Formats: structure tokens, sequence, C-alpha cells
């Protein structure tokens, strides 16, 4: 179990450390968190009190180093930083331990949502998105942009999704038109799962990494992504067994997780009543068909 | 964005653009089997392809074999469509090749877009204007030439006659859109009275008779009675 320790809170906060978030008053004695599971990649976020605009946060898996939280007054936010010196760093958590000025992670036991939403999520697979290689953990924040946003303006704060478009030359071979745009399997198959991402394994840890921005910060071309994403495989005639099973548990979890009152904002409702009802895969995504149904029946 | 009464004028400069109706490319009659069920027997079709400056109309036949084997053919008629009109822009000089193509119907959208992914600068726009191209085939001459094709074939015509040696463009469409909506909302009416008169005939290398300027004037007001008309005996005013 590892720790993310926090020189102090000199603002009053929300801080996420994942599905979970908790307050943290101005100069409230609060040195971090706890009790991290291993294994797991992890985001630790911020909505400061005084300006819920900007969400923002880290991600961070704590085996590729020792990270800390510390305030910087002058841009004015909460910065992850990496502590190179390891006796300092056991040192400095043993300390706050000691003095009881950290949170425990409340991972339930029973609990398995955050594996399950992070199933494909790696640290290095995230840094080829978040483009900043002299730091192990990535920023992101509600503002940022997409490659693909950019198209239609700072590159080094841009998300490097993997850019989809149903109407592109690499989506639709010459001869195939028709075709091609009406089963999207061969743009799917060939062009993204065996030539750009290279397995179903890489393309899912996008398309859950990209639902985890648009949760958690409200990134709107996170969400975009997502439901791209998505959409290329319900229309898709021709999907591995194995694929199909899998995105139903995927999108399950990722509904359940979903706050109840952003569903208007977060899901598209062309997206999920084409892909639910009307795809080729519309009879393939039974649990997340019912938990859809039972729990937004608005949307549709 | 889309073509609507506001910017109507911008079909007549000198942006090389066409308009393209797939109304006609899949006809059918539908008819009783021994059995009792019901059958489609399909009969040739054709893509209007329009320069509405130029009156260059490029009327691609579309022969019943197309049709052979295929299921799901009003979706594929709309691809058809597409796949002709892509053709017949590569094979168009690039200075001939329309800046604009308008499509009369919003589901030749996405076809065409697909289509026509190598001409990114050429625009593809829908119209909110109801215009009466589907009465083309009331046209006889073009009637004609698409019931008789025994194959796939492209045929080209000027559906403005000579019209523009005394109009403008802006005058010619109006005059053809005139007709058209006439033959579509009365064709047996429309065309008693353009040919009426024995004595005015259609040129063996036109589409429409060979009317004086003061006889189209009467030609022209005499449609406009028929479509105020019928909308009399269809709505009771
Ligand atoms: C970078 C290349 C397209 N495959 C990796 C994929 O982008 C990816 C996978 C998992 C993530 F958590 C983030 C991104």
């Amino acid at each position: 179990m590892n720790t993310v320790p926090f020189t102090s809170a000199p603002i009053e906060v929300t801080i996420g450390i994942d599905q979970y978030s908790f307050n943290v008053k101005e100069n409230q004695p609060f040195h971090g968190i706890k009790d991290i599971p291993i294994g797991h990649v992890h985001v630790i976020h911020f909505q400061h009190a005084d300006n819920s605009s900007m969400r923002y946060g880290y991600w961070f898996d704590c085996r590729m180093g020792n990270f800390y939280i510390q305030y910087d007054p002058k841009d004015g936010l909460y910065k992850m930083m990496e502590e190179r010196d390891g006796a300092k760093f056991e040192n400095i958590v043993h300390n706050f331990k000691e003095r009881q000025m950290m949170v425990s992670y409340p991972k339930i036991d029973e609990d398995d949502t955050w594996y399950n939403l992070t199933e494909f999520v790696q640290m290095d697979k995230i840094r080829k998105i978040v483009r900043k290689d002299e730091n192990q953990f990535s920023y992101v924040d509600s503002s940022m942009t997409t490659v693909q946003e950019n198209e239609l303006s700072d590159p080094a704060h841009s998300l490097n999704y993997t850019v989809i478009n149903f109407k592109s030359r690499e989506a639709i071979r010459p001869g195939h038109e028709m075709e091609d745009f009406l089963d999207k399997s061969y743009y799917l198959n060939t062009v993204m799962l065996q030539g750009i991402f290279k397995n179903s394994s890489n393309y899912f840890g996008e398309l859950q990494f990209a639902f985890l921005n648009a949760m958690f910060f409200g990134n709107y071309g996170s969400s975009l992504q997502w439901h791209a994403m998505i959409e290329l495989i319900c229309s898709s005639a021709t999907v591995p067994k194995h694929m199909l099973d899998k995105l139903d548990e995927i999108l399950y979890y990722q509904i359940k997780t979903l706050p109840e009152q952003y569903s208007d904002i977060l899901l598209n409702e062309r997206v999920w009543n084409i892909c639910l009802y009307s795809s080729f895969q519309k009879n393939s995504l039974h649990n997340t068909e019912k938990i859809m149904e039972n729990k937004y029946p608005e949307l549709l | 964005g889309a073509m609507n009464s506001s910017n109507y004028a911008e079909l007549f400069n000198n942006d090389i653009k066409l308009f393209v109706d797939d109304t006609n490319v899949y006809r059918v009659t539908v008819h009783k089997t021994f059995e009792g069920n019901v059958a489609t027997k399909a009969i040739n079709g054709c893509i209007f392809t329009l320069n509405p400056k130029t009156g260059h109309l490029f009327l691609k036949i579309i022969h019943t074999s197309v049709w052979a084997g295929q299921k799901r053919l009003s979706q594929l008629a709309k691809w058809k469509t597409a796949e002709e009109v892509s053709a017949l822009v590569r094979s168009l000089p690039k200075e001939e090749q329309p800046k604009q193509i308008i499509v009369t119907r919003k589901a030749m959208l996405d076809p065409l877009e697909v289509h026509m992914l190598d001409f990114p600068n050429i625009a593809i726009r829908p119209t909110e204007l109801r215009l009466p191209f589907s009465a083309a085939m009331s046209i006889d001459k073009l009637s004609d030439v698409v019931m008789k094709a025994t194959e796939p074939q492209m045929v080209l015509f000027n559906i403005y006659d000579d019209w523009l040696d005394r109009i403008s463009s802006y005058t010619a469409f109006s005059r053809l859109t005139l007709l058209l909506r006439a033959l579509k909302t009365n064709e047996e009416s429309a065309k008693m009275i353009l040919l009426s008169d024995p004595t005015i005939t259609i040129k063996s290398y036109h589409l429409w008779p060979s009317f004086t300027d003061e006889q189209w004037i009467t030609i022209e007001s005499q449609m406009r009675d028929l479509i105020l008309t019928e909308y009399g005996r269809k709505y009771n005013v």
C-alpha cells in the first residue's frame, strides 16, 4: 500500500482520489492519502472551493516513483512532484502517518469498481496521449483539447487521443465506399486494431482512459473520443466475440459509476440509442442495455 | 450551408455548381403475384445532374440490370447515385469540375460526401427548396431515352434549349422550375398547354417548343393558373 503525501493544504479544495472525493478546508492540517492500492493507475484531482472552474488532476502509478502534492501560490494550484530521495520520502510519510494526518483510501474489500474501470489503463500507455516526458505522472484538466479538436491551439497541452473519423479516407476504402461506411469492420479490425492500437487491450484502455477524463474533469473532447471508440465497435458487423463480451463489461461499470446528475451532458443520446437498438451489436450488450434502461430510461 | 430563398442568386454566379436529383434513379411498378402477394418490377431510371447557370444536363441512365441480385435497393440507389456523380466529376477537366454540388434530398449528403472524399474542396450542400426535378421524366424526349436504353448510358442535354440567347440564367431557371412544377402538379393539363397550338413545334435538337418571347409569357401565365388551380382543386379554395 502506497502513499501520496501533501506538503500542506493552503486553499479550500475538494480532493478526489479515483472515484472517491472529500473536502479540505483552508489551512486544514491535511498531509495526504495513504493505503493506495498497488497495481492500478490512479488519479488524484482537485476542484477549488472558490472557482469550480477548472477541475484538474494527475494520473500516476506509485510503482513508478514516489510522488507528492505541493500547492504553488504563484500558479495557484496543487502540483504533483516526484521525490527522488527515497529515504527522505519514507521519513516524511512515516512522520505524517504517526501523526495521523492522512486520510484512508476507503476501498471496500468486495469492491472491484476501480479495477473494472481501469483494467487496460497503464501509466506508460497514458503518456502517449498526454505528452510531458520529464514527469512520470500526467496532468489533465477540464479545458485541454484533443489533437482532432485542434484540426477543426497549443499542441504541448493537447490530448493526443487517436483520431477516429467515419468520413475519412482512412475509414473508407476506395471502391468500398458504401460497404465500409455502413459496416465499419475493416476500419475497426484492419486500420485501428491491427494497424494502430496493435490489439484490443490498447483499444479498450484508451476508451477507458477517455471515459475517466470525461467523468472526472468534464473534458468534452474526451467524451467525444469515448463515444467515437464505442460507436466504431457497435457499427462493425464483424467483431471478435471476446471483444464484445469485454466491451459489455467495460460500459456496464462506466454507466454504473457515472453520477446520476451528470448523465445529461456526459451521454450522447444518438450514439447510445444507435448502439443499443439499431447497430449490428444491438443484441450483444446485455448488461449495458439493462443498466441503461433501468437507470437512464429517459435518454432512450 | 443549406440553399434556400435567401441565397438564391448564388445559383447564377460564375462558380460552377451542379444540382443532383436522385428521385428517378430507382423506379418500380408494384403488382400482384400469382399467389396474391405483392412484388416490384424495376424499370430504367436516371440521375438528373444539372448546371443551373448553363442548362447543361448530365442524364445518367440507370439500367435495371444494375439492381440484379442486390438487396435494399432504395438505399443502394443513393450510393449508386453518389458513385456515378463522383465518376462524372473525375471525368471532367479540372477547370470544368464543380465547386459545389447541391443535392435535392438530404439523404444524398452522406453517400455523396463519402464518394467525394478525394475532392475535399468541392462543397456538398443540401437545400430547403422544394424543387420539381422529379418531373424530368414528364419531358417526353428524356423519358424516351431512359425507357429505350438497353445498357448504362450518359446522355447530354441543354435543358434550356436556346433560351439563354434571349434571357438570363435566372429567368431560364425560373421558367424551367415553373414548367416542371406544372408538369408535376397536373401532367396532362401541363402537356395540353404546351402543345395546344399545332403551329409551334419542338426542334429536333430541343426539348421544349419554339415559343416566341410573347408566347412564352402566355405559356408561363397558363402554367401559373394551372398550379394555383390544382392548389384549389386539392385544398378546395
Ligand atoms: C498509444 C497507442 C494508440 N496505444 C495505447 C492507447 O493509446 C492507450 C492505452 C491505454 C491507456 F491507458 C491510454 C492509451
